[PDB]
């Protein structure tokens, strides 16, 4: 006869996860401006690193939060990223104060619950932008010709940040940035 | 397989 789980086991997540810091260095390159913090697998593991980082308003501008799948680099040529794109939100600069931070945690939330259901393979990561012009939150998608995927995981998200109807955004594909076209709005 | 509602990840937070 054995202990039961429930009393102490961790809560373990789906997929492993990795937190990845950009510093806004111009002296170093985008690739060595871009570091590992560390990877979690349960849900006490997840906050036991959210409790101790900056908030993204809190950052210096230039710099970027990224939480990917373990295994899949930050950047749009990694095998699993170079073939798809990112619902992309825009925010003013009035959001710094009020959105910025609940939209993030909201986006952390979608990954690491597995919130799009059975296109969360899909799902690749997300990535907070803090800008001066104004900051960015994406989520990262595997393949940008997988309409119904795609679709959903827009829909989802944009419902889970609870934005109005009337605000629309867009998905961009990887190769297309690399002035930008919306393949999908929702 | 593993999904978890937001209140449920949020009370875990503290
Ligand atoms: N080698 C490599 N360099 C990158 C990458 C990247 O993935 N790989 N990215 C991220 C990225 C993500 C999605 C689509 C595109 Cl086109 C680019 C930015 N860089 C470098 O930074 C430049 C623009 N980057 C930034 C923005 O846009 C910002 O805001 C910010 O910072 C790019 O032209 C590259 O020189």
């Amino acid at each position: 006869e054995v202990a039961n789980p429930e009393h102490y086991i961790k809560h373990p997540l789906q997929n492993r996860w990795a937190l990845w810091f950009f510093k806004n260095d111009k002296s170093k390159t985008w690739q060595a401006n871009l570091r590992l913090i560390s990877k979690f697998d349960t849900v006490e593991d997840f906050w036991a690193l959210y409790n101790h980082i900056q908030l993204s308003s809190n950052l210096m501008p230039g710099c970027d939060y990224s939480l990917f799948k373990d295994g899949i680099e930050p950047m749009w040529e990694d095998e699993k990223n170079k073939r798809g794109g990112r619902w992309l939100i825009t925010l003013n600069k009035q959001q710094r104060r009020s959105d910025l931070d609940r939209f993030w945690l909201e986006t952390l939330l979608c990954l690491i619950g597995e919130s799009f259901d059975d296109y969360s393979d899909d799902v690749c990561g997300a990535v907070v932008n803090v800008r001066a012009k104004g900051d960015k939150i994406a989520i990262w998608t595997t393949e940008c010709e997988n309409r119904e995927a795609v679709t959903h995981i827009g829909r989802v998200y944009k419902e889970r940040l609870g934005l109005p109807p009337k605000i629309v955004i867009g998905y961009q594909s990887h190769a297309d940035t690399a002035t930008t076209k919306n393949r999908f709005v929702v | 397989k593993k999904r978890y509602d937001r209140e449920f990840l949020l009370g875990f937070q503290f």
